[PDB]
């Protein structure tokens, strides 16, 4: 029913109409955590070539 | 070959279903956990809706309508009538009722039952059949959850011989095209005892359920009376049939209830479809006019008509969607231009 | 995304050579490695098997192995023999004489880093090796026993590249010698830790095919072999063709491979043909997905009720319509989705490429990872303990430094094996 | 004027990106050499669609895009397309490794090696902006790279970049367009890592896009390309706000305002109308009052699910062509008394109009037809919760047997994650139940 800001201009126009009314990780972290993800495949990484040595 | 599943164990209706379904030689069961079915015949409590309709190739369809539970609850029937204008506060076959919470619109039952009692109106009320208005709203703050107040039908149709009480039970089946239809075979759940207009606090002649009453057994095998009874008592004690004097008020406020939210629950353009079998209680007035008194979303059947419904069930909600290599039903449809 | 070759012992070298004469048939290179073809699609993704060199000749990234040079001269005077090589061709004289112990331990030990000194060769040549692939059997010596010290050894220097494999599963309907399950257990255990994918092929299987479908009274290994080169280039068509699958063999082992251990795949191939026998009519797409389902054209004698799919790839091959295909592929699972697991939610893919193979206007390779492929290890397992019970033909192991234990630890291993498959298959 | 980066992630982010800047340059005439005849500023301004476009003193107009993929032959296709000439060598960045459909993998493993020289390409842009809004995302949900790259930028642009603002289009995985299985793991991994980093995320369901190319555009078996022409054209719509004259949405920041009050729940429900084949001999232009009672048809939307059983909390209306507010209105007052649509309490049941007079730009020799007037409604609904009930229920199945899981393990992943996003999930579930009933 009422509608309103309603703004017009060459390209176009917009309005709004209303009907009823109502009733972060640091880098320090980051980088840690990408680096201990990356202790846990060397040590994978090691138990395989160790396994491989015997 | 098509697939289903099984959800419900407790489902006597369905149990019966998926039986015949077996029988056919062209329907396999699955497991309750397997993906990959054409048909679902799901649980009554946190039905995953969320799932259906996104697996590829097949069509699938379920047993019930999500959404119907508006119809199918009494503290949301009470809201869906005085809501909807299709219906309406000022409806004429729905008793008047208001929604009570446990300490809402208990002020508006207060004056509402003003002149019914200082007003020499007649004045009963059930949520417990009592006729002041202390006498309930301490008895549903006493249990715990919300309850419905409503008017009590004071003047109830009686059955002779016995001066009894009774409450009728139709059968409705709504199919993925959201056919209305109903079954031709309902049912009288009567009284025994006869219907005690003074005492209200003896609950076993003013409650018609099958589950209180098991004088069981006296008129009618297993207190259920069936139509062709029921149209013969009619004709012989008050000269008119089912028909004309009930069934046309009955075919109406079944329409007029599924018609109302019809937009609301429809499976036309979705990718997954819906039918459902509903149970419509209503009730008779010395007057002949019939009151729905509530819908229930998982009925039970009569053990007479098991075999009979579960059959039709089969036919026009199952097979119409997966086809196989006069009807029980009458379709309720009725296009007034004005 | 390069890809290199090997291939070890008489059967590696056998159906080896005989998946180089096909996928060069189907790039169009000659038997002199000239390209000799009409369309551009067929060498838009060559270099994942083949080497450019001196003047667009291409060259194989292939490396024959073997403990004698009886079969590596066969090769080499071969069809396609003058495409490979020549520097690739490393070899004993000594044999192995159907012995494990001899090629993994003593006379293979003395001739692997004459192999590895080839792969190390052709891996730095390569911009972005995928992986590397080889073809032998697991009842002889050489394939068996070096086959797994290649692997073992190439997982040590190269532990984060996909190492696949095809290989060749003894029977006694198509058997050399008695002491195949011996050899095959212990073959088995080293492939249970050191490849990503084995294309289990049952010579039992290949032999009641050529018997009982292509109308061959009395199969040879060469066709035996028709039917393993088929199923060879199937499952690397589209690797080897442009197509709508974007995929490096560690992303489609990831796709495949639920559990690492259970990585032994049943191949399967339709319509299956002999050998010379033209057919005139081609199959529709609902024959195509029936056929390929069928246990009569998988290639590990198992039977796929007697399990659960884990997972399925399948690769439709031809001009045929994409829709109808998926309809019957999403018409086999919904009408048999007992033999699907259920924790694997869409674990049947497909892919298609327009480019069908030799004599054929249509063909499907079928790739299951089913839980009914313990019936292979359960039949070696019993082979194997049949003899071992009573510590038969054991002297030909033990005098080449083997311990009894290490039979005994093998056994345990597939026995645990067979166990992890029936784990699932009641999930 | 304040400036927009666009970010495109993986394989299916890229190959958008493509589809989308192709459209951008035929909705403001820019050619494939980068030429712009009607802009008269010659090398800069800042007019409207410069937030999407710098400018060289040569003339050139070229997208403040990066193209990111941990593989070389998607974007190799840039390179070598047909708008080579649009792009700088420094805003395509690629690996030599996939990250195999492995979230693990592009996340910790292969993300490391490479998150520090997108983010030095990034910056590289960052410092040609006059007053940077934030960043535009797209990618997949089901990629190594588009889930598990994305998931590892979306974290550090927070850090770089704390106060601009971060928008996400993201692909959910459909089984009739991938050969993947392990995506629902993929797809829960991202949405927990990047959900606290995303301020208004737009979710499209291949499966959605697939049908509606089969039901509407007639084609039988849909490709990515026609995927994607079809998606490029809902973004340009809810980007077209940025890029034009007007007064709803001028900037990210408002995207967040009109469409999210609650910062978790920021994944609005696009519906598009009409999809018309090109092939369609016969047409009947559609009017107004069609085109937005589609938008509450299931059938349109970019995810399948159900409003009705739900709550709103917000909806735009973005219309394109011809359009004036009386129609507008005058629909809405018929669709409101026909449908079921039930705003939250503390929320107003309203509707914020766009329009744009120019109607939606075709690719010439595309499979979409002209239309005199078209729309794409922004709707918060919980309805859309119900993809996430789809894609939680196949990660339990997997998840409990712990199928797959070691293919992650193997690349450093914890067992842990996979149970800390799982449980993040059912929070999110949980939130979007306690809005909707
Ligand atoms: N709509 C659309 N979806 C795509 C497109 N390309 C890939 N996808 C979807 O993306 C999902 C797989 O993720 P990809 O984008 O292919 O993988 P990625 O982001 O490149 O990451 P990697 O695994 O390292 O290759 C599948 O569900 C595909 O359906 C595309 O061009 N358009
Ligand atoms: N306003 C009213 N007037 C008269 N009787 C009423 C009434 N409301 C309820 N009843 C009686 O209550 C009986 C059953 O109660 P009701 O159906 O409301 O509960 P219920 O749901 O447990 C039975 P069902 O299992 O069929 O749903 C009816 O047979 C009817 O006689
Ligand atoms: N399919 C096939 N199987 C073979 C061939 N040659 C041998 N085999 C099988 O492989 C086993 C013998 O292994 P073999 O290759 O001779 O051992 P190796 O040469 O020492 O590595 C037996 O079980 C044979 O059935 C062949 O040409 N084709
Ligand atoms: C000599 C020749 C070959 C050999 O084995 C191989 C070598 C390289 C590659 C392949 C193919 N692997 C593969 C393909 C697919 C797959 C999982 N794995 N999932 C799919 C889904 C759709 C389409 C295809 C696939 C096998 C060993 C020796
Ligand atoms: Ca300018
Ligand atoms: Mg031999
Ligand atoms: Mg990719």
């Amino acid at each position: 029913m009422e509608v309103i800001e309603l703004n017009k201009c060459t390209s176009g126009q917009s309005f709004e109409v209303i009907l009823k009314p109502p009733s972060d990780p640091s880098l320090e972290e980051i980088q840690k955590k990408l680096e201990a993800a990356e202790e846990r495949r060397k040590y994978q990484e090691a138990e395989l070539l160790k396994h491989l040595a015997e | 070959m098509y697939t289903f599943v099984v959800r419900d164990e407790n489902s006597s209706v369905y149990a019966e279903v998926s039986r015949l379904l077996l029988a056919t030689g062209q329907w396999k069961r699955l497991r309750k956990d397997n993906p990959r079915f054409n048909l679902m015949l799901g649980e009554r409590n946190r039905l995953p809706f969320g799932r259906l309709g996104h697996e590829p190739g097949l069509v699938q369809l379920v047993n019930y309508y999500r959404g119907a539970d508006k119809l199918c609850r009494k503290a949301s029937l009470v809201k869906l009538i005085k809501t909807s204008p299709e219906l309406s506060e000022s409806c004429t076959w729905f008793p008047e009722s208001y929604v009570i919470y446990p300490t809402d619109e208990r002020e508006v039952f207060l004056a509402a039952y003003n002149r019914r009692r200082e007003g020499r109106e007649g004045n009963v009320w059930i949520a417990l059949i009592s006729s002041e208005a202390s006498e309930l709203l301490d008895f549903i703050d006493e249990q715990g959850q919300v309850h419905v107040i409503q008017k009590y039908l004071e003047k109830p149709l009686l059955l002779e011989p016995g001066h009894r009480k009774f409450d009728i039970r139709s059968w409705v089946l709504v199919d993925h095209l959201y056919n209305i239809y109903l079954y031709r075979e309902g049912v009288l759940r009567t009284s025994s005892e006869p219907y005690n207009s003074a005492n209200f606090q003896d609950k076993t002649c003013h409650l018609t359920n099958h589950c209180i009453q098991k004088n069981y057994g006296r008129y009618e095998e297993g207190n259920e009376m069936f139509f062709e009874e029921f149209n013969q008592y009619l004709m012989d004690a008050l000269n008119t049939t089912l028909e004309n004097s009930i069934l046309l008020q009955i075919k109406h406020i079944i329409r007029s209830c599924l018609m109302c939210i019809e937009p609301a629950i429809s499976t036309k353009h979705l990718h997954y479809q819906s039918f459902q079998l509903f149970g419509f209680d209503f009730m008779v007035d010395e007057e002949l006019k019939v009151w729905l008194i509530e819908v229930n979303g998982a009925p039970a059947c009569a053990q007479k008509l098991y075999a009979e419904l579960c059959q039709g069930i089969v036919d026009v909600a199952i097979s119409s969607v997966f086809p196989l290599a006069t009807s029980i039903f009458i379709k309720l449809h009725h296009h007034h231009h004005h | 995304r390069e890809i290199v070759h090997i291939q070890a012992g008489q059967c590696g070298n056998q159906i080896g050579a005989k998946f180089w004469e096909v996928i060069s048939d189907e790039h169009g290179i000659d038997p002199t490695g000239s390209y000799h073809g009409d369309s551009d699609l067929q060498l838009e993704r060559i270099n994942v098997y083949y080497n450019e060199a001196t003047g667009n000749k291409y060259v194989p990234r292939a490396i024959l192995v073997d403990l004698e040079p009886g079969t590596m001269d066969s090769v080499r005077s071969g069809p396609f023999g003058q495409i490979f090589r020549p520097d690739n061709f490393v070899f004993g004289q000594s044999g192995a004489g159907n012995n494990w112990a001899k090629g993994h331990y003593t006379e293979g030990a003395e001739l692997v880093d004459s192999v590895l000194d080839v792969v190390r060769k052709e891996s730095e040549s390569c911009d972005c090796l995928q992986g590397f692939q080889l073809t032998h059997s697991l009842g002889g010596g050489t394939g068996s026993g070096m086959g797994t010290l290649l692997i073992s050894k190439i997982r040590e220097e190269y532990p984060d590249r996909i190492m696949n494999t095809f290989s060749v599963m003894p029977s006694p309907k198509v058997s050399d010698t008695v002491v195949e399950p011996y050899n095959a257990t212990l073959s088995v255990h080293q492939l249970v830790e050191n490849t990503d994918e084995t294309y289990c092929i049952d010579n039992e299987a290949l032999y009641d095919i050529c018997f009982r479908t292509l109308k061959l009274t009395t199969p040879t290994y060469g066709d035996l072999n028709h039917l393993v080169s088929a199923t060879m280039s199937g499952v690397t068509t589209c690797l080897r063709f442009p197509g709508q699958l974007n995929a490096d063999l560690r992303k489609l082992a990831v796709n495949m491979v639920p559990f690492p251990r259970l990585h032994f795949f049943m191949p399967g191939f339709a319509p299956l043909t002999s050998r010379g026998s033209q057919q005139y009519r081609a199959l529709t797409v609902p024959e195509l997905t029936q056929q390929m389902f069928d246990s009569k054209n998988m290639m590990a004698a198992c039977d796929p009720r007697h399990g659960r799919y884990l997972t399925v790839a399948a690769i439709f091959r031809g001009r045929m319509s994409m829709k109808e295909v998926d309809e019957q592929m999403l018409n086999v699972q919904n009408k048999n989705s007992s033999y699907f697991v259920e924790w694997i939610p869409n674990n049947v893919k497909t892919a298609v490429c327009d480019i069908p193979p030799r004599g054929l206007k249509m063909s499907a390779t079928f790739i299951g990872n089913s839980t009914a492929i313990q019936e292979l290890f359960k039949r070696i397992s019993e082979q194997f303990t049949a003899m071992f019970r009573r510590k038969a033909f054991l002297h030909w192991y033990t005098g080449e430094g083997m311990d009894e234990m290490e039979f005994t630890e093998a056994e345990s291993n597939m026995n645990d094996l067979v166990s992890e498959y029936q784990q699932y298959q009641d999930a | 004027m304040r400036e927009c980066i666009s970010i495109h992630v993986g394989q299916a982010g890229v190959q958008i990106g493509n589809a989308c800047w192709e459209l951008y340059c035929l909705e403001h005439g820019i050619q494939p050499d980068g030429q712009m005849p009607s802009d008269k500023t010659i090398g800069g301004g800042d007019d409207s669609f410069n937030t999407f476009f710098s400018e060289t003193g040569a003339g050139k107009h070229v997208p403040r895009a990066v193209f990111v993929d941990l593989e070389p032959t998607v974007i190799d296709e840039v390179r070598t397309g047909t708008y080579r000439q649009l792009f700088h060598p420094e805003q395509l960045i690629t690996g030599k490794e996939d990250a195999a459909n492995n979230y693990a993998r592009g996340h910790y493993t292969i993300g490391k090696e490479i998150i520090d020289l997108v983010l030095d390409r990034i910056r590289k842009l960052a410092d040609q902006c006059t007053g940077l809004q934030g960043f535009l995302v797209f990618h997949s949900f089901g990629g190594g790279t588009g889930s598990g790259f994305t998931s590892l930028l979306m974290e550090r642009l927070s850090v770089d970049y704390g106060k601009k603002s971060k928008l996400e289009f993201s692909i959910y995985p459909a089984p009739q367009v991938s050969t993947a299985v392990v995506e629902p793991y993929n797809s829960i991994l991202t949405t927990h890592t990047t959900l606290e980093h995303s301020d208004c995320a737009f979710m499209v369901d291949n499966e959605a896009i697939y049908d509606i190319c089969r039901r509407n555009l007639d084609i039988e078996r849909p490709t990515y390309t026609n995927l994607n022409r079809l998606i490029s054209q809902i973004v340009s719509s809810i980007t077209a706000s940025l890029r034009f004259d007007g007064a709803l949405n001028v900037d990210l920041t408002e995207f967040q305002t009109n469409l999210v009050p609650y910062p978790r729940i920021h994944f609005p429900l696009a519906t598009y109308a009409p999809v018309i084949s090109a092939e369609k001999a016969y047409h009947e232009q559609l009017s107004v009052a069609e085109i937005t009672n589609a938008c509450f048809e299931p059938a349109n939307q970019m995810v399948k699910c159900d409003p009705r059983h739900g709550k709103y909390m917000a909806c735009c209306l973005l219309y394109r062509g011809d359009v004036v507010p009386k129609d507008v209105n005058a629909a809405i007052a018929t669709i409101k008394t026909k449908r079921s649509i039930q705003f939250v309490d503390w929320c107003p049941t309203g509707f914020k109009v766009g329009i744009n007079y120019q109607p939606p730009t075709v690719v010439p020799g595309g499979d979409l037809a002209k239309v005199q007037r078209a729309v794409c409604m922004l709707s918060n609904t919980t309805a859309i919760a119900e993809a996430w009930a789809r894609l939680d229920h196949k990660f339990d199945l997997m998840y409990a047997k712990r199928a797959f899981v070691h293919w992650y393990v193997g690349e450093g992943m914890e067992e842990g994650e996979f149970s800390e996003a799982r449980e993040d999930m059912a929070a999110l579930e949980k939130d979007y139940e306690e809005v909707g009933v």
